[PDB]
């Protein structure tokens, strides 16, 4: 203990036939109050990995420290360090999957969702998500905080499950994660309507887009709601 | 501490075709203290049936209580009150003690005279009533008895069929229970006959 | 739990009951509650099973060692206090235990100590641990005698798990009897509880408050 | 209060009820009587909080005598542990509840039967062949469900009552300073003077 | 929450945002803060939805009944019904309002009742979780005697950046004019105000 | 700390300072143990070179180590002092724990286990 | 020790109406004591009425209501109003303070026209084209507001209304079973379609627990008296 | 305050036949009221023929599967490859989750295997190391559910022969692996139906001396 | 452990010490014997927390024990309460203390007098012509202080000693089973076997 | 306490009132909270007195340290010394610490340290209880590339602003401004920013 401060809000992320989707807003709270506006939440680890943050933010800033540590480290004595032997998602997911665990074990938790995306060397998609309890599961989607109550569903609509996988496109998938992006910009207070998406591909690599915005919003029947039952004018 | 586990006891009740099964434990305790085995949570009033677990205080309370007023309900309306009309004067009766309730867990199992019709129900301690085509437990061992009831239980069970399925539900639930068993009884109830059955299990 | 020892002129009989409970979720009917530390010595458990478990096998360890040390059997009252010592070391931590630790040797003679988690070490004839203790006490304290023979000795202490069985909702599935003797124990059979009742009630006239 | 026994025999139902009342560090009294004559064939003993015992006995003594010169009859003990236990179960919602445990001991001269019932504070009754409240029962039902038989005379009911009690004064921490043992049968009520 | 109410040349408007929050979860994103108590007697609610909406039906019933009997209630008259109810039940509510009418005789008035239940007369006032932000924007920007377009450039304005840093607050602008003209309605998008 | 290897082998196989402590012994008083058929007699010499001694306070050279145990020696007094004290500690020790006094075996076990272990510990002699 | 159901309950206006839908789980902690109860409830012919939260409250409350509304139907010999329910609902719950756990959606339509609000237990209100209450309405909100438009057809808002049924189903643990679904369209009867969709039946089992007859050991047989 | 522990739901079962063992469990993994995944495996092939569930805080349960695991290699390590028995795996299980006496794995975990003499096998323990040889446990969120369907359907407790009325008890005759496996399938679907965080899958894991098998099965997604 | 009492008379030192041993709800022993010899002139009764009162008395012994052997000398029953003390006022502010009341009954052979030592878990040592721990006291010490004299007999300390365990049995709410009386003088530690 | 830093065209200037409260008592009205850990790094404090003060005083001995090894550090060194000291020791400190240096590489530049040891790059940054009434304005009114001027008056207008809201905010208002010309110390007393 004690507590987290300045935080991130949801981390939301799905697999497609050719990879996987995973993406955050730019938000760093303080309470209620929307302090930080250009913090960016998904970290790139080479160019077959993203690892996205929810929670507290300087224990992110940490967690971020401790994968850049890990990049050099893999290159020391390391002939082939950008081929056979560069980090794999497996790699950087076990590891701090590892140090989430020790640390709630001391008592002395990073507060933290963690979602790894990325592709491994034989072609395969992984998605697997850590917090700040050492507790780990894998699915087709995962999102964390809100993201796990309103995302999961529509993203769960397009890939239900592991079959659903090889009939889903990059197009689809993004669409769906974009669209979900906005659904919590609506519903959730902790929101903001900049974002970040990476997208990590077995084809074409890691793309990672910066300064993404919820468009297309619906707001215009609000001019029609008047009072909170009975008031008409 | 917990009113509703002082006591200990459990009743189920089932529908068959044409018929419907209530069946109770005879344990009566405070707490790991066994004090009698024949405290049947199991009565009637007329051809309508009423289990009740929970507090026995209130067990006993509210028995005295539906004989009160089905008495006066047959008085006025000339005639015996039916399962579902009795299943709403048991939720009216525990709402009307919303804010200090009586702490049971009561079933409701009869048929009804007039449409033939077997009914069930059960209801929590302020009077929200689940109206179950299939079964209803109440006790200590509900979750024992969830479990036996949903892999044991089948619809359209004749009779002698029903008082198998029911008493088998039972037995196994009470003796995953500390606070359950000491003893049990099984009712049968059909439209003009009502068998009523003591079984044997282990005393511990 | 309702878990028995006591001293008699042909030894030690050891009675346990087999229920293990989780709140009213009785969680088994089989327990194993008297712990054979060697084939001289018995303990039974009560408190928390782990505990009792580990820290009893822990101890038939211990045993062994101070026999291939000393080329003697370990006196009962030496091997009651390695366990005592131990869990004192622990005073305070939550240790929960509450055994007697049952043997029979030459220098000795027939000797069970209670022991418990906060640091107790008593020696004694009679000794009655768990939920159901007192309702084996009556049956024990009205009929023991020192001059009780084996077999009837076997029979009070069934008897008095069984009064322990019926009353306390916490204690039953079966009962485990165990014979002490210089030579060793002896294992004499489970029993039913279930089984039991009925066979008690009809050959002793017993238990009329209930219908059989 | 402490200990109170019950036990019902073929013609008679007895009542044993300690001596001592004890308020914190000393033993005040070691000859308390612990009971009421409701009617003259029903005897209540009591246990429980202190005041709130007698006060609730007295005014059950009351309300039972009131009924039988109102009447001119005698309520059967089935009548009077039902009234009993409306009273405490009653009391339990109240404001302050009584906590009083009793146990009835009545002979019904039309049925021509002894009864015993046990009804604690909340008012949960039970007709038994023999009662107990608070810890008493723990240490003397082995040796009940073992004795008893439902045809045993007076004599043998007394007898094993003294073997619950011995085992009592070897097995309970507390010093109850003995028991008051009273007989209810078809005569009416008597107080066993040696025991 | 963010609310606001200021008078200006010819009365006053009263603002506000349209977001309602269950701790982080946004429960209405399209909520209607602006309520009508009377023709030209509006208010801004904030604290426990519950209690001010009960509140301000009390006030609507009771300005009803002064009105039959006593003709159109002043807007000090109406501030002081919900003064009553706000003080005297003070312990078992969480209500902080803003109330604003337009007389003909009086003009603009704008009335606080802070938690409390004080009441205080002012040229404007802010209210809500969102205000704390704009405290300083507000007293920096605010003229007495401000044209309708100033006066809703400032409500926009400084409601737009109360929203930017409260969680609490969000959705659309809504805003109410009251004049001798009458009463509008205005209504402004993300779209429009975002990029202020 | 002195962590010296005092104690080691030679060539020949044998490590000098074990021997060179018997070389102690060899000079110090004679001691003698004669066990009856239901006694056990211990005889220690005492050198006249040193009289004005004062009998009744001087270090006498059998010790208690329990009630039913003694133990006498030959070679350095002080050194034996050191011996003495940690068999009587471990006598009432053994008595603690075991609730028995100890035999004469094990009390010489553990004494002979002391001196073992000052022959391969670093830096003791 | 009361029940409060998992739930996933929605409410959806339409061109000529409004609908609402819930799912039909009745939870006991984590114990689904009723699977298939009906949530959706009548206040009168044209007005119903989702609830969530204390399912005695929910009933208790849309019942003494629904009673008091007859009552003034008949006073005033005209069609009861959503917006006397509305008032009477939140009035009664404010009263109390919210120890009566009752969260509802309110739905129907009257003289005035059609009309979709939601009452929370301490007493406030919303209104709303479309809304959401249970466990599983972050869920059913979800698909609400990926998926809503203005102007929906009857048809529309039934599918919809269903598919935020079914997120919840699937996604809360809180609910499940089938999908009630009850319109109430203007100018018509309002339709109950009770069980509108079964998604969720019992597959055959591997076997059959029909005992021999005779397996139960029985101590005492009577007949028992009924008559009089 | 922080909170070491968390209930990730789930239900195991291991049941002993004659020459067989089988350990199932559900393949959900929840918290609170949302679903993590539905197919997120929780028993486990450890090598020397043993296979093991650690269920209830996910973990807890992983990182005691994962020690296992661990001790199974180092065994073969420092005994010359020597097959772990099923028994000295318990003993080994017990010393684990001991070790944590005072912060203990939140978990109930089961075993399952064939002992030295070739019978099958399971093993249960509690949090702190308590353990028990067993024929039949049901472990996790409805093991409350499942126990006394096994107590009346493999041991046939609470019947008797029909026409004897409760004098002769219905005879302990063995079970064969589809007859067990049958009754595993409809106690997980009887679970599933009745408690909300049983479902998704089922898999189960059955090990013979030919080796381990797998086996797995739809349940109801809701 | 419950009572203890000491009396230090002309030419000895009496200890008096309860029999019972209960835990909780039984008593499960009614003939322990609450003491321990030091030396052959010193004797120490004990009461207080299960578990420490032994381990702690034990350890107590096995170190004047050790002492005797290592000077060949008996400690005098003041060196000894000092002793005894140190360690108690050492514990109590121990990570866990002894919760442990002793009284130690010597017989000093250089003075030729006998001394009563009464040390608390807190270390706090009186030198008394008769002491107690508990609630003993408050129950005896108004006929000590009555009857007492310094120069009694031994065996006018023991009728002085019946008395007060007479008003403790009767006053007392519990049963503690009797009292087990040692007798400590110039010819060392005895034990009364009839009382 | 009322504190910011603002980068402008020339470098970085840091300012702050000078009130310093134990509850509603004023302890020192004439507080000096722009504190120098190097020439030109200096740091704006907020959160504990004892904590600030300790933390500064730790990293100026390990600036001066570095500086005799490795020569003049870099403003962003400056801020991971402080986030080092506030992250690792979080649990023991309250503190929101202001970092403003003047590189003649990087120019001004300004990092702020919240509460849980974070660190962040801003143009400007403002912190302490009376920051949150000016975040409307100073969103509002900051500009990049300011002259020294338009700084000066930036930020004596939002602390002015901040100090009349805030009661734990008072005093004169402090400004060190930190350029290629060398380190300027500028004060502001309360007739001046009170009429503003
Ligand atoms: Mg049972
Ligand atoms: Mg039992
Ligand atoms: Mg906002
Ligand atoms: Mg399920």
């Amino acid at each position: 203990t004690q507590q987290p401060i300045v935080t991130g809000t949801s981390v939301i992320s799905m697999k497609y036939d050719n990879g996987v989707i995973i993406a955050a807003d730019n938000l760093g709270s303080y309470g209620s109050l929307l302090r930080f506006n250009g913090v960016e939440r998904l970290i790139p680890v080479g160019d077959n990995t993203v690892v996205g943050i929810s929670g507290d933010i300087s224990d992110m800033q940490h967690i971020e420290r401790l994968l850049k540590d890990l990049v050099t480290e893999n290159a020391y004595d390391n002939p082939l360090a950008d081929a056979e032997e560069a980090l794999e998602p497996s790699y950087i997911f076990e590891y701090l999957a590892t140090v989430m665990y020790q640390r709630r074990s001391k008592m002395n938790p990073l507060w933290n969702a963690i979602i790894v995306a990325g592709v491994q060397s034989n072609g395969d998609q992984f998605l697997r998500y850590v917090n700040l309890l050492g507790v780990t599961y894998s699915s087709p989607t995962l999102a964390t905080g809100f993201g796990a109550h309103m995302a999961n569903p529509l993203l769960r609509k397009v890939v239900d499950r592991e079959s659903d996988i090889p009939k889903t496109t990059v197009q689809v998938a993004e669409e769906a994660i974009v669209n979900a992006m906005r659904v919590l910009y609506y519903r959730d207070a902790r929101s903001s309507r900049n974002f970040s998406l990476a997208i990590i591909d077995k084809n074409t690599g890691l793309t990672f887009k910066k300064n993404l915005q919820v468009e297309n919003m619906k707001w215009d029947f609000a001019k029609d709601i008047k009072g909170y039952g009975t008031q008409k004018i | 501490s917990d009113p509703s586990s002082i006591n200990g006891g459990i009743v189920v009740a089932m529908t068959g075709k044409d018929c419907v099964a209530i069946a109770c434990d005879l344990r009566l305790g405070s707490q790991s203290l066994g004090v009698s085995n024949k405290f049947e949570k199991i009565f009637h009033y007329g051809h309508v049936f009423l289990g009740i677990t929970g507090l026995a205080t209130d067990v006993t309370t509210l028995n005295e209580m539906f004989r009160y007023k089905t008495n006066l309900y047959k008085l006025k309306e000339e005639r015996a009150i039916e399962p579902e009309t009795f299943t709403q004067l048991v939720s009216s009766s525990l709402y009307e003690r919303r804010f200090g309730p009586y702490f049971v867990g009561p079933v409701v199992a009869g048929i009804n005279s007039k449409s033939g019709k077997p009914f069930i129900a059960g209801f929590d301690l302020i009077g929200c009533i689940d109206e179950a085509k299939d079964f209803i437990v109440s006790g200590t061992a509900s979750d024992q008895l969830f479990g036996m009831c949903e892999s044991l239980y089948e619809p359209n069970l004749e009779p002698e069929d029903l008082f198998e399925t029911i008493s088998q539900a039972l037995l196994n639930a009470a003796d995953r229970d500390a606070l359950s068993g000491w003893g049990a009884v099984v009712y049968i109830i059909k439209k003009d006959e009502v068998v009523k059955r003591y079984l044997k299990m282990r005393q511990d | 739990t309702t878990t028995l020892a006591f001293r008699f002129q042909g030894g030690i009989i050891v009675a346990v009951d087999s229920r293990a409970t989780a709140g009213n979720w009785v969680a088994s009917q089989t327990v194993k509650k008297v712990i054979e530390i060697n084939p001289f010595l018995l303990g039974t458990m009560a408190g928390g099973a782990a505990d009792c478990q580990f820290w009893e096998t822990w101890l038939g360890s211990q045993c062994r060692l101070h026999e291939l040390r000393e080329k003697e059997r370990i006196s009962v009252a030496a091997a009651s206090k390695i366990l005592s010592n131990l869990v004192y070391q622990y005073k305070g931590a939550g240790l929960s235990m509450g055994t007697m630790i049952c043997g029979y040797t030459r220098k000795e003679g027939p000797t069970i100590y209670y022991v418990d988690s906060d640091g107790t070490r008593l020696k004694g004839d009679i000794f009655c641990v768990g939920s159901g203790q007192t309702f084996a006490y009556g049956v024990l304290d009205s009929n023991y005698k020192w001059d009780l023979s084996v077999e009837d000795a076997l029979y009070l202490g069934k008897r008095s798990i069984l009064a322990a069985a019926h009353r306390d909702a916490y204690s039953g599935g079966s009962v485990n009897l165990y014979h002490v003797t210089e030579d060793g124990w002896i294992y004499h059979g489970n029993h039913d509880v279930g089984e039991l009742f009925w066979k008690v009630k009809e050959e002793e006239g017993s238990f009329n408050n209930v219908i059989g | 209060m402490d200990i109170i026994l019950g036990i019902r025999v073929q013609d008679s139902v007895i009542l044993a009820s300690s001596k001592a009342v004890t308020r914190g560090i000393s033993v005040l009294k070691d000859s308390d009587d612990k009971t009421r004559q409701l009617s003259p064939h029903t005897l209540m003993s009591f246990a429980g909080e202190a005041g709130d015992t007698v006060q609730f006995a007295e005014y059950i003594q009351a309300n039972i005598q009131l009924y039988s010169i109102r009447e001119d009859y005698e309520l059967s003990p089935q009548a009077v542990s039902s009234f009993v236990r409306q009273e405490l179960a009653k009391s339990i919602r109240s404001r302050r509840p009584y906590q009083v445990n009793v146990l009835i001991g009545g002979y019904d001269k039309k049925k021509n039967k002894p009864e015993l019932y046990q009804i604690d504070y909340l008012g949960t009754k039970v007709e038994l062949p023999y009662g107990a409240h608070g810890y008493s029962g723990f240490y003397t039902f082995s040796l009940l469900d073992h004795h008893y038989r439902p045809d045993m005379t007076t004599e043998e009911g007394l007898d094993l009552l003294k073997l619950c009690v011995q085992e009592l004064e070897k097995r309970m921490p507390m010093d109850f300073k003995g028991v008051i043992v009273k007989i209810v049968d078809k005569d009416g009520i008597r107080q066993v003077d040696d025991f | 929450t963010s609310i606001m109410a200021v008078t200006f040349k010819d009365g006053v408007i009263l603002g506000a945002d349209s977001r309602t929050t269950t701790g982080a979860y946004i429960a209405n994103r399209v909520t209607d803060k602006l309520t009508r108590v009377h023709d030209k007697i509006w208010c801004c609610r904030s604290g426990s939805a519950a209690d001010t909406q009960a509140i301000a039906d009390i006030v609507q019933y009771h300005l009803e009944l002064y009105t039959s009997q006593y003709g159109t209630p002043s807007t000090e008259t109406a501030a002081s019904v919900f003064k009553e109810l706000c003080y005297e039940n003070k312990d078992n509510l969480t209500a902080g309002i803003i109330v604003a009418g337009y007389d003909d005789k009086n003009k603009g008035e704008v009335y606080t009742i802070p938690l409390g239940g004080s009441v205080h007369k002012l040229p404007y006032a802010i209210a809500g979780s969102g205000s704390t932000f704009i405290y300083g924007y507000c007293d920096k920007n605010f003229r007495e005697n401000m044209s309708k377009e100033e006066t809703v450039d400032f409500i926009k304005h400084s409601l737009s950046q109360a929203i930017k840093w409260d969680g609490s607050s969000g959705g659309v602008i809504r805003m109410v004019v009251l004049t001798a003209a009458g009463v509008e309605r205005l209504i402004f998008y993300p779209d429009e105000y975002e990029q202020l | 700390g002195y962590d010296r290897a005092l104690s080691i082998f030679s060539p020949d196989g044998h490590i000098f300072q074990v021997e060179y402590a018997l070389e102690a012994v060899k000079r110090g008083t004679c001691a003698v143990g004669v066990k009856g058929k239901n006694c056990v007699v211990l005889g220690c010499e005492r050198r006249s070179t040193l009289k004005l001694q004062d009998t009744r306070i001087t270090p006498s050279k059998v010790s208690k180590i329990d009630s039913h145990v003694v133990l006498s020696f030959s070679g350095l007094n002080a050194d034996s002092r050191i011996l003495i004290e940690k068999a009587r500690v471990e006598a009432q020790s053994h008595r603690l724990t075991l609730e028995d006094p100890v035999t004469v075996e094990y009390l010489t076990r553990y004494v002979a286990g002391v001196q073992q272990r000052y022959t391969q510990s670093g830096g003791v002699r | 020790k009361a029940t409060s159901t998992g739930a996933t309950i929605v409410g959806v206006k339409f061109n000529n109406g409004v609908v609402i839908a819930a799912d039909t789980r009745s939870t006991q902690g984590p114990i689904v004591a009723d699977k298939n109860c009906a949530k959706l409830h009548r206040i009168s012919p044209k007005i119903w009425c989702a609830g969530a939260g204390t399912a005695a409250d929910t009933e208790a409350v849309t019942q003494l209501i629904g009673s008091n509304i007859e009552l003034h139907s008949l006073y005033t010999s005209r069609e009861p109003r959503v917006v006397s329910a509305l008032q009477m609902l939140k009035q009664h719950l404010f009263k109390y303070q919210g120890h009566i756990g009752a969260y509802l959606i309110v739905a129907g339509v009257d003289p005035t026209g059609s009309h979709l609000f939601s009452i929370h237990a301490h007493g406030s209100t919303d209104v709303g084209y479309y809304l959401s209450l249970g466990s599983g309405s972050l869920a059913a909100m979800a698909v609400l507001e990926s998926h809503w438009k203005q102007d929906l057809t009857k048809e529309e808002a039934i599918k919809l209304a269903s598919d935020a049924i079914q997120a919840g189903i699937w996604n809360d643990l809180g609910s499940g079973s089938n999908v009630d679904v009850c319109v109430m369209e203007i100018g018509k009867d309002a339709e109950y379609l009770r069980n509108y969709l079964t998604p969720n039946v019992r597959e055959e089992k591997q076997k059959s627990y029909k005992f021999p007859r005779g397996t139960t050991a029985v101590l005492k047989e009577s007949i028992v008296n009924i008559c009089d | 305050q922080f909170n070491p522990y968390g209930d990730n739901g789930g239900t195991i079962l291991g049941i002993a036949g004659e020459d067989f063992a089988v350990l199932a469990g559900d393949t959900r993994n929840i918290t609170d009221y949302s679903i993590n995944s539905r197919y997120e495996p929780k028993v486990f092939d450890c090598g020397d023929n043993i296979v093991m569930s650690a269920n209830g805080f996910a973990a807890d349960g992983d990182a005691l599967v994962k020690r296992f695991k661990n001790s199974v290699k180092w065994y073969h390590f420092d005994h010359n490859d020597k097959k772990l028995s099923i028994n000295s795996a318990a003993r080994n299980i017990q010393h684990l989750l001991y070790g944590k006496r005072f912060f203990p794995y939140y978990v109930h975990t089961i075993i399952a295997g064939l002992d030295e003499d070739g019978k099958g096998a399971v093993y249960s323990f509690d949090p702190v190391g308590s353990y028990e040889r067993e024929q039949c446990r049901a472990g996790g969120a409805a093991a409350s559910l499942i126990m006394p369907f096994l107590d009346n359907q493999v041991n046939f407790k609470n019947q008797y022969e029909p026409g004897t009325n409760g004098k002769v008890k219905k005879p302990l005759k063995y079970l064969s692996v589809e007859e067990v496996i049958k009754l595993v399938r409809d106690s997980f679907t009887s679970a599933t139906e009745r408690h909300i965080q049983v479902g998704d899958g089922l898999e189960i894991l059955i090990v013979t001396k030919d080796g381990v098998r797998k086996e797995f099965y739809e349940l109801k997604r809701d």
